[PDB]
């Protein structure tokens, strides 16, 4: 793997000699669970929720409020 | 911002981290020059009544300093004709639990301010640890507005600056280390609406890309790779936050900016190029949507983390004068673009001992790896240069235009890895390596560099006791200023490199210096206080020399030197 053979334009990777195409599987095999993968984007929606909520409350008021219980 | 953009030509004014758009670092100001530095004497000094890193500087604007400080991000404003008083202080509240979720110490790149206009008075924009990007009257400290970007129950916070562009304050993001997914964020001044939002990773309308990304390159990578190089879901934890620095050409319309290392650290548990990690950035400013993207290190195995500044210039290239940026990044390459096109014009070695990389091939744009300093599962990997601390870390540089020379502080630490498997659970530290870094070849820690980033042509280089990571000053008086970990400012001549003053400073410098002109002199000023990555051994009171990231080990002596401190000094003749 010198990183000079590509599969596509912007796909140059290789496995290293003796290592999987895929970990998948194998004993390299990350095994995450799909729930604690998602939790990131749950909580960016939760905050951007938020947000919109103060955004809308200061259109409606002139007034900035920050506690979202608050509005 | 044009106003902004104004404000940053009047040599009164220090109006954002980097000085101006193009992060010259750069003063026309000659009060203060080569002849006459040895005078340089301590003006005036201020306490930030925190310890621990302080990374950036201040901002000065319309004759107010403003300061900023490690967690909880106080800061405070300083009319410069009433230097003992606090015009105004702005205290947040936050978190305790924010300081368990940064990799690298409590460090804060510092303040962003606009100028008055339809969107109301002037302000200054925060970034706090707890991911809120603040809004703040630059004139009273009165809160404006307050929004979400980062989650710390994630292990996501915030560390670099805000940057303003146009009617738009820009925040990042930071915890690839905890497995944060990268992402920029546009926010509206006015009311901190979310205007967009960019990911590292991911599906292409994540990343949010122009019909036209990558047009004049397309060998770099077009659609589809966010996805296609990573296996299934993999992405979503997949690092490439933008804690670092930004640039912006208003002619253009477009920001500059790298994103980070993917995670884990674990190169094993994430085969494939891991796009848009590691990559350098052309976005539109109105929608975010890239124009193109360089991946310079794919499929990292390092952490070098492609967040570092951004350095614009005019400069020939083959005869024809072009627009450039240049960036010295954690990978030990320094990175020139045309920042038009994207395209390549230079990649070269900051340092002749970079090994992971035999040489880029700028037709191809791929970086030729040497697998000797490859790593991988099951293999202890030996005296790999640069460490993950890299040969350049998150200091902002500096540009001579005259001289045409680019001035750097820089690292030489190298580094043994080994990877771990690990779980990814969110909230904890997602690393999965074990790090042993010491000086490189040359061995001492640091050095200090003039260079030519069309030419590769180095100018002078000079040794330093250790790392210099917190950027450079450069004047039209023939001087570079910079701080040192072990706790100096210095200044050299910057056409031989000579050291024509020192200042013994309370604590080590993390952040840049500033100057400035008030009521007719000119100032230099600079905060003093130790943290930051290579602090962490010494602010944490750690002894494993794997700890902190590998490097406790190579900072050891740092403490022999210098403790904590939090002080801002103001130098004048
Ligand atoms: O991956 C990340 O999101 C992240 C964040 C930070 C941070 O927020 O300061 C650093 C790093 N990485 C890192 O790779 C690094 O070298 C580093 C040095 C420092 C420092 O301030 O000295 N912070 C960070
Ligand atoms: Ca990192």
């Amino acid at each position: 793997y010198d990183g000079t053979h590509c599969k596509a334009p912007g796909n140059c990777w290789e496995p290293k000699p003796g290592y999987p195409d895929k970990v998948a599987g194998s004993k390299y095999d990350p095994k995450h669970d799909p729930n604690e993968l998602n939790k990131q984007a749950e909580s960016i929606k939760a905050m951007e929720a938020r947000n919109q909520k103060r955004v809308e409350n200061y259109a409606k008021t002139g007034k900035f409020v920050y506690k979202v219980e608050d509005i | 911002n044009s106003e902004l953009d104004r404000l940053s030509k009047d040599d009164r004014n220090w109006v954002m981290q980097t000085k101006d758009y193009s992060a010259t670092h750069f003063s026309r100001l000659t009060e203060i020059n080569s002849h006459n530095v040895k005078n340089l004497k301590v003006a005036w000094t201020l306490s930030t009544g925190t310890l621990h890193g302080h990374e950036g500087a201040p901002l000065v604007v319309d004759g107010i300093m403003y300061i900023h400080t490690p967690f909880p991000n106080n800061v405070y404003a300083v009319d410069l004709n009433d230097t003992r008083k606090m015009l105004w202080q702005y205290k947040p509240k936050q978190n305790p639990a924010a300081r368990a979720v940064a990799c690298c110490d409590v460090v804060n790149r510092g303040l962003a301010y606009v100028p008055a206009g339809e969107h109301g008075p002037a302000k200054i924009f925060l970034n706090q640890l707890d991911g809120h990007i603040v809004a703040l009257n630059a004139k009273t400290g009165e809160e404006i507005w307050k929004m979400e970007n980062s989650d710390i129950a994630m292990g996501s916070t915030l560390t670099g600056a805000p940057f303003v562009v146009k009617d738009k304050v820009l925040v990042g993001s930071a915890g690839a280390e905890l497995g944060v997914r990268g992402y920029v964020t546009a926010y509206n001044i006015k009311d901190g609406k979310q205007e967009w939002r960019a990911y590292a990773t991911g599906p292409d309308e994540d990343l949010l890309l122009d019909k036209d990304f990558n047009k004049d390159n397309p060998h770099y990578g077009q659609f589809g790779l966010g996805l296609s190089t990573w296996e299934g879901d993999a992405w979503k934890i997949g690092g490439g936050t933008n804690w670092g620095w930004y640039a912006y050409d208003p002619k253009l319309d477009m920001i500059y900016y790298g994103s980070g290392n993917p995670a884990p650290w674990n190169e094993t548990m994430r085969p494939g190029d891991n796009k848009w990690t590691m990559t350098i950035w052309g976005r539109d400013a109105d929608t975010g949507r890239a124009k193109f993207g360089y991946q310079k290190t794919p499929h990292d195995e390092w952490d070098y983390a492609g967040v570092n500044y951004m350095g614009l210039s005019e400069q020939e290239v083959d005869g024809k004068l072009t627009p450039l940026l240049t960036h010295p990044d954690r990978n030990g390459l320094v990175y020139t673009l045309n920042r038009e096109t994207g395209a390549l014009v230079n990649a070269f070695k900051i340092d002749d001992t970079v090994n992971w990389v035999k040489k880029v091939d700028l037709k191809t744009g791929l970086p030729i790896r040497d697998p000797e300093y490859s790593t991988r599962m099951d293999h202890n990997a030996k005296g790999i240069c640069p460490s993950a601390m890299g040969y350049h870390n998150q200091g902002i540089e500096s540009y001579d235009p005259d001289k045409k020379l680019f001035f750097m502080g820089v690292n030489h630490i190298c580094m043994d890895w080994e990877p771990f498997m690990l779980p990814y659970r969110a909230g904890q530290f997602f690393v999965g390596a074990t790090l042993n870094m010491y000086p490189g070849p040359k061995g001492m820690l640091g050095q200090v560099k003039a260079m030519n980033a069309v030419t590769g042509k180095m100018e002078w280089e000079v040794p330093e006791k250790f790392a210099v990571w917190g950027g450079t000053l450069a004047t039209a008086g023939d001087l570079v200023f910079y701080g040192t970990l072990d706790g100096f400012i210095k200044a050299r001549d910057t056409r031989t490199g000579e050291l024509k003053w020192q200042f013994q400073l309370p604590s080590g410098v993390i952040g840049h210096p500033i100057t400035y002109q008030h009521n007719g002199k000119q100032y230099i000023a600079i905060y003093s206080g130790v943290g930051g990555w290579p602090g962490v051994g010494l602010v944490f009171d750690l002894k494993d020399p794997t700890a902190g990231l590998g490097a406790v080990g190579a900072f050891r002596e740092l403490a022999h030197y210098t403790q904590m401190g939090g002080s801002v000094f103001v130098f004048s003749l």
